[PDB]
């Protein structure tokens, strides 16, 4: 599954 | 033996046939499993034994986290063009991350390219990121002074990514622990002898020509080895010969497949 | 790719599924690999004409960020059709033809 809450650069 | 799960972001300013503006590809040992693009918007199947083996929340969850992602990628698009004072324009933005189990031990990795050209990625073992250049140095800064992004990762690639990983083999253990064995083919023109494997799985394959018994390894060309579309694959082998020489070559095939590597003749 | 390179030319295979035999129905694969950028043409011709049921499968990359496709179609060769897999690619000058060597 894919990791959550990803961030902007 | 050793297993893989791998994802692949891409996300492009300029979409094209074939090319939507963001694709999620995930895959397990190098087969593809699920995808998700931005025209679709949402996360699914791309073989049997996911589908038969998750819950429709895997399916929801998967699609209201690439439904985010999807927003994030275009703001990275935006803040990377404006980084190297780029104009209006066709880029890329793509990220990829994954874990292997393989004997006892574990790996993991997360990792941004621009253009096709590194940007940023985590070193989990010291909880930094690496900046390939200055542009990246403002993000790795921010990424380290948020303080939580390397610990969560680091967590989800030892952990997370890697239970998954042990389901998904779990699920898919008759497609991908299976052995099909290579149906090969020796060619000839002119002399250039040509020695083709049909078919095989798993993807580790040795294909040599002998002269004589004798391994020919600095004459030995070899293609790079590549799916077919039913998820066996395909390698080739060849060498240039005198056309006197014809009979003294074999074509070598070793593959897990084979109990002892096979011997072929024109 | 190398900081200050722009893009990356296609390396193309073309290859059946099953050895080559003229009347037995086979799959014709074309599979095009270290590319940048993404966009591309790839096109199965037989005789120069588009081929019928092509399928394209998602792509994916390497560790240099370079895409790779297969694309493929159900077929039945001959001996005289002629089986390429024409691609175009802003890091080729002209659209470039691979021709299916049937070896039978």
């Amino acid at each position: 599954r894919l990791i959550q809450n990803s961030i902007t650069i | 033996e050793p297993h893989s799960l791998r994802y692949f972001y891409t996300a492009v300013s300029d979409p094209s046939p074939g090319v939507p503006q963001f694709v999620t590809v995930g895959s397990v040992d190098g087969e593809v499993f699920v995808r998700y693009d931005s025209e679709t918007r949402k996360m699914e199947p791309r073989v049997d034994w996911i589908v038969a083996n998750v819950d429709q929340q895997y399916w929801d969850r998967e699609t209201e986290t690439s439904r985010g992602n999807e927003q994030i990628f275009r703001v990275n698009l935006d803040t990377a063009r404006e980084r190297y004072n780029q104009s209006r324009g066709s880029h890329t933005w793509q990220c990829m991350h994954g874990c292997d189990l393989e004997d006892g031990s574990i790996r993991g990795f997360q990792q941004c390219g621009y253009d096709g050209k590194d940007f940023i990625a985590l070193d989990k073992d010291t909880l930094t990121y690496t900046a390939a250049d200055a542009a990246a140095q403002i993000t790795k800064r921010k990424w380290e002074q948020e303080g939580t992004v390397a610990e969560q990762w680091k967590n989800y690639l030892e952990n997370t990514c890697i239970e998954w990983l042990r389901k998904y083999v779990s699920y898919g253990k008759d497609v991908l622990e299976r052995r099909e064995r290579p149906k090969v083919r020796v060619s000839g023109m002119e002399l250039t002898l040509s020695c083709r494997a049909h078919g095989f799985y798993p993807p580790p394959i040795s294909i040599s020509w002998l002269k004589d018994g004798v391994v020919q390894e600095q004459e030995t060309k070899r293609g790079s080895t590549v799916p077919n579309s039913d998820g066996t694959y395909h390698a080739w082998a060849t060498i240039d010969v005198l056309p006197g020489n014809r009979d003294k070559y074999q074509c070598r095939v070793e593959h897990a497949s084979l109990p002892q590597p096979g011997l072929f003749s024109w | 790719m190398e900081f200050g390179q722009a893009k990356a030319a296609p390396k193309v295979q073309v290859y059946s599924r099953h050895p080559a035999t003229a009347g037995t129905e086979n799959i014709l694969n074309c599979y095009v690999e270290g590319f940048h950028p993404p966009k591309i043409d790839i096109a199965l011709l037989k005789n120069g004409e588009p081929m019928k049921d092509v399928k394209y499968n998602d792509m994916s990359f390497g560790d240099d960020w370079t895409f790779q496709r297969l694309v493929y179609a159900p077929f039945t060769p001959t001996k005289s059709d002629v089986y390429t897999c024409r691609v175009d690619h802003e890091a080729f000058t002209e659209p470039q033809s691979f021709r299916w060597e049937p070896d039978f």
